[PDB]
């Protein structure tokens, strides 16, 4: 079984742990319980082969920690989960996005954007805003909901699919990017 | 600006559609509510009467089914008896044949196989003699074929050498300037691509 | 305040408690998520200079006083580790059975593990979901 | 340009093939004679001795066939009578079932069909009342939807034309110079391409 290091990030109150518990234990939470160090590992089957998903939860209510940089560096897949019912969460993504870049020491990493609480009438952030945003950074966006449990499984499968193609792409492109450029005359 | 401008036109259309979507869903949901409302009142007929009338319906069919089950049970008893008594007689009748004719079949099989063994006895030995001649014929001839094949192969290898050395050399030496000129055309073609497509 | 909540086998869930919560308070949070009974479980604290045995604590112990300590709730009436839980959930994608020589249909798979098997693989593969 | 040079070498290979063909076919011919005569050594034996194989084997087989044939007349033939009697008894058993149970089943069906006349038949009419109301709802909602659809059609027509005009206008405005630029690029490409592939 292939092991995958998955790390989730996001602001506090977006329903980060809600997604994990709803996907792993298949249960829902209602109590606002802040997480510090949660470890969820489930054995599933993605694209035929057995896939062991190792997800490490984060603390939404925390500042810059050296210990956070440690386990975040061990993560290969990053999921930016935010609630579209809060403008702060949409802006906070920029902080985390740049943070991950520094931690992984790479400007290009496997990250997926997810707008939780999409079934709530408090949706202030429009899908178009997220679509345009994600498009500008070359990342995908999923309208996941823990309450409805829709788009949950696929959101995680998306990361694995991109990671597989990423590792494969590494040996295909070879950090070449482009060849030669020439203008007219 | 080609794709950007064309896209912008689509963006305006999408934005316009959004302003239409609202009234559309608002009116559609209003009409849908009328549809569901009617169905809600119809539910007080469809489901209500289906459940109210289901009682006499089910009771009737169930009562009849019970009678059918009763009749089936009252018939299955004596009928199964005839079936069993008849089966016993039919099976016993078969047994009365399976025993004597069965033993006879075994005895006949003894002779059937006896004749087979007795006939196959000299046959198998003769087959061994046949095989011996068959194999030896292919052995004596085989040695000749192998010898000839080796000779033919060697002669084929010498002629193959004329292809591997003289022919191949000329082919390579001939293809050399061809590949060189090919590279030239390919180089210019590369430029053509970048000069027109970039 | 950092309470290192450790679970049986090899799981950990460091939650954030405050005010005046006891072990049972935090336990209730995990209890509803796990869906298990605390009757077969017991609260064992960190081995404070011990020979090699867990120290059984009380259920009404203050969690704040255990700031920085590692508490583990193991089974005293049941068995620890993870068990191969049978799941009869239908498939979404036709993941081939590389364990067998044919295709995989509406078979079965574990919930805790990911052992994909047919109706024949059940009592065919001697290698159970045991991985150390 | 050296197409004949390559063709020459290819022809040399053909010449070498001819050089092999001669001796090869000559020895292969003798080989074939070796094989034919060799095979004839075993074939003659096989054919002549097969007479002392197939004949007695057919006799041995026919003897078993005759035995079995006669045995079938002493087994299958009388068993056919046993089958006839068994079937006749079963038919008799069936007659005392198909008729009584048949009439009973028909009578059951009577009670079922007649019940359906008071169950399904009236319900079909009761459903008509509901369907009439449903159809009325679909008519009222339909008339509303028709009006809304027709109105939205005009709205869509206005939005479409409002965008189609500038779209086609700008598209034409951009197509003119862009096509010219493409033509220039194509012309320069063709000229150069004709130079590379001349
Ligand atoms: C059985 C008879 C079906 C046909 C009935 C007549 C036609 C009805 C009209 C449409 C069909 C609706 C079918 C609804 C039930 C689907 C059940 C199903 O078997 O679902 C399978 C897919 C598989 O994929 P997955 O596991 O990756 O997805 C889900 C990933 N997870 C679970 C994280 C949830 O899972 C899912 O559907 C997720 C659960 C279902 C979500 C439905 C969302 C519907 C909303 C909008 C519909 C838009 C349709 C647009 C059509 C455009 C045509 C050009
Ligand atoms: C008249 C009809 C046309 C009308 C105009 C167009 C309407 C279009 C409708 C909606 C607009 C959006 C359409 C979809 C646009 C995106 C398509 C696409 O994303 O393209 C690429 C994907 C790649 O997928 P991936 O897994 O490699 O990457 C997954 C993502 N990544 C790379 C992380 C991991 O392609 C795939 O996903 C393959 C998905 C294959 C799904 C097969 C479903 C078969 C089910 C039923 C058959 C009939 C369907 C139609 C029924 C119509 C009834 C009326
Ligand atoms: C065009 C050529 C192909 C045509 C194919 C179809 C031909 C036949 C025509 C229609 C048959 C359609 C059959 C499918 C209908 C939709 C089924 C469906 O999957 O829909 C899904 C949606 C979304 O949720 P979900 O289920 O996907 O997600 C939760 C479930 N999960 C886990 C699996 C995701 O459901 C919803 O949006 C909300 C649904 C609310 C339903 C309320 C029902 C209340 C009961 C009665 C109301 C009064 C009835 C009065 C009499 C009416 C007679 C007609
Ligand atoms: C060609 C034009 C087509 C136009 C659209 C309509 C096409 C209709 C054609 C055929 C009928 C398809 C009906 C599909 C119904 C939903 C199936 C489904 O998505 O099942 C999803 C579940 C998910 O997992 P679970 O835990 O819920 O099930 C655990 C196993 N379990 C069932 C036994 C508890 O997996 C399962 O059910 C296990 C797999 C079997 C599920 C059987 C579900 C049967 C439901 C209704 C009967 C069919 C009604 C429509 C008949 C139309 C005839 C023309
Ligand atoms: C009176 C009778 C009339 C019959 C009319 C139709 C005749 C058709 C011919 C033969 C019979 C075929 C019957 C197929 C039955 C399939 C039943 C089924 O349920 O199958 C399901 C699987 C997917 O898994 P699942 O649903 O079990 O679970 C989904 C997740 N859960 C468990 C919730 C619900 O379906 C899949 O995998 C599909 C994956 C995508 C395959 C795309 C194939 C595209 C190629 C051709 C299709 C082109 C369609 C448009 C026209 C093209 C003309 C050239
Ligand atoms: C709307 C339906 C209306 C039906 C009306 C009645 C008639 C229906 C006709 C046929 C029935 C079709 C039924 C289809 C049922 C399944 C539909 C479906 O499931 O639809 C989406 C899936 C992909 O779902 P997903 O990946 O989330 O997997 C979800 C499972 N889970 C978690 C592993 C990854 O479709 C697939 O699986 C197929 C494979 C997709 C592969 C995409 C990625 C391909 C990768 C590279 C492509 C490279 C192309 C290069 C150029 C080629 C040129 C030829
Ligand atoms: C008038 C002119 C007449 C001309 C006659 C001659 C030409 C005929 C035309 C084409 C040649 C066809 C040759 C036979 C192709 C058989 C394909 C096939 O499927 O036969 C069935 C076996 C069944 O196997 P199963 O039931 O044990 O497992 C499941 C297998 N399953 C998922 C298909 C569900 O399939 C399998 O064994 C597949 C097992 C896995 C194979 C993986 C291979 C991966 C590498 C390449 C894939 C190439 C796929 C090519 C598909 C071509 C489709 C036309
Ligand atoms: C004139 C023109 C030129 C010449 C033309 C004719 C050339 C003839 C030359 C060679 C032909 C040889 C034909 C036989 C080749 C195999 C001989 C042999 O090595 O056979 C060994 C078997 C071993 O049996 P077992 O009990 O050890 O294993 C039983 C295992 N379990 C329980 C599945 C079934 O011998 C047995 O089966 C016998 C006991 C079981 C019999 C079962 C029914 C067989 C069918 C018909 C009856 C045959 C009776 C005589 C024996 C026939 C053997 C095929
Ligand atoms: C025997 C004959 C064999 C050949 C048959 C050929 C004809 C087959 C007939 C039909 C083929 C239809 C092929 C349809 C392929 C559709 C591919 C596609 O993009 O699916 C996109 C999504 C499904 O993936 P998602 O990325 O959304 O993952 C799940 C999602 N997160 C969730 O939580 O729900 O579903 C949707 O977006 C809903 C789209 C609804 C409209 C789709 C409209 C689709 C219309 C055109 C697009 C077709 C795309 C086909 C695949 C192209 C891949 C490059
Ligand atoms: C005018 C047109 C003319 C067309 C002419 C076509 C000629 C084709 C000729 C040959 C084709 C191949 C024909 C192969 C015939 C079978 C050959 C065969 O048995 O090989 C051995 C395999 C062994 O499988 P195992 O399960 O044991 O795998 C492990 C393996 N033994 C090991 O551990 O080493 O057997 C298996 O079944 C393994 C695969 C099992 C799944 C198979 C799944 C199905 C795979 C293939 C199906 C092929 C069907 C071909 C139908 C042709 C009809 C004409
Ligand atoms: C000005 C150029 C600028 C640069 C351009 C670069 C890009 C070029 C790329 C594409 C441009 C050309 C694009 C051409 C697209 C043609 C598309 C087309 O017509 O398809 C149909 C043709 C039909 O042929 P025909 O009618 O002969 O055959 C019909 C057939 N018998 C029947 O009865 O069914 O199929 C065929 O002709 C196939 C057989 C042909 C046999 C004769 C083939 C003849 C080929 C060459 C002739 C000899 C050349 C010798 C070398 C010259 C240079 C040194
Ligand atoms: N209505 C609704 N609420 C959700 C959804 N997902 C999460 N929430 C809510 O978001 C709040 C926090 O959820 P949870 O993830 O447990 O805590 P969090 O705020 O994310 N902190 P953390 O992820 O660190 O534990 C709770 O009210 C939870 O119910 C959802 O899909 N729908
Ligand atoms: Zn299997
Ligand atoms: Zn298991």
């Amino acid at each position: 079984m292939t092991e995958y290091k998955l790390v989730v990030v996001g602001a506090g109150g977006v329903g980060k742990s809600a997604l994990t518990i709803q996907l792993i234990q298949n249960h829902f939470v209602d109590e606002y319980d802040p997480t510090i160090e949660d470890s969820y590992r489930k054995q599933v089957v993605i694209d035929g082969e057995t896939c062991l998903l190792d997800i490490l939860d984060t603390a939404g209510q925390e500042e810059y920690s050296a210990m956070r940089d440690q386990y975040m560096r061990t993560g290969e897949g990053f999921l930016c989960v935010f609630a579209i019912n809060n403008t702060k969460s949409f802006e906070d993504i920029h902080h985390y996005r740049e943070q991950i870049k520094r931690v992984k020491d790479s400007e290009d990493v496997p990250m997926v954007l997810v707008g939780n609480k999409c079934d709530l009438p408090s949706r202030t952030v429009d899908t178009k805003q997220a679509q345009d945003l994600a498009r500008s950074y070359g990342i995908p966006f999923i309208e996941t909901s823990a309450k409805t449990r829709q788009g949950v499984d696929d959101a995680f499968y998306t990361l694995v699919r991109e990671i597989r193609k990423h590792k494969e792409k590494m040996s295909k492109d070879g950090k070449k990017k482009k060849k030669k450029s020439k203008t007219k005359c | 600006l080609k794709l950007l401008d064309n896209w912008d036109s689509v963006t305006s259309t999408f934005s316009k559609l959004r302003e239409q979507l609202g009234p559309v869903t608002q009116e559609f949901w209003d009409n849908l509510e009328k549809e569901t409302e009617g169905l809600r009142q119809e539910m007080s007929k469809d489901l209500e009467e289906v459940k109210a009338k289901v009682q006499p319906y089910l009771d009737d069919f169930q009562k009849k089914w019970q009678e059918e089950m009763e009749l089936y049970r009252q018939k299955v008893e004596p009928l199964r008896a005839e079936l069993q008594e008849g089966a016993r007689q039919k099976l016993h009748e078969l047994q009365e044949k399976l025993s004597p004719l069965g033993e006879e079949m075994r005895d006949r099989a003894r002779a059937h196989v006896d004749a087979l063994r007795t006939h196959l006895a000299p046959y198998s030995d003769e087959l061994r003699q046949r095989l011996a001649a068959r194999l030896e014929a292919l052995k004596e001839n085989g040695g000749a074929r192998l010898a000839e094949y080796h000779a033919k192969a060697t002669e084929h290898l010498s002629t193959l050498s004329e292809k591997a050395k003289p022919a191949l050399e000329d082919l390579r030496q001939g293809l050399l300037p061809v590949l060189e000129s090919f590279k030239v055309s390919f180089l210019s073609a590369l430029e053509e691509y970048t000069k027109k497509l970039n | 305040n950092t309470i290192r909540v450790f679970l049986p086998n090899k799981q950990r869930t460091v939650v954030n408690v405050r005010n005046g919560m006891s072990l049972h308070d935090c336990l209730m949070k995990a209890l509803k998520v796990r869906g298990l009974q605390p009757e077969c479980c017991a609260v064992f604290r960190l081995l404070q200079e011990h020979k090699g045995k867990k120290a059984r604590l009380d259920w009404n112990t203050d969690a704040a006083s255990l700031i920085g300590e590692e508490l583990q709730v193991d089974f005293l009436d049941h068995v620890p580790l993870t068990t191969h839980n049978f799941a009869r959930k239908t498939f979404l994608k036709l993941a081939f059975c590389d364990i067998c020589q044919k295709f995989l249909l509406n078979g079965f798979r574990c919930q805790t593990c990911g052992y994909k098997f047919h109706e024949h693989c059940s009592t065919k593969v001697p290698t159970m979901c045991v991985d150390w």
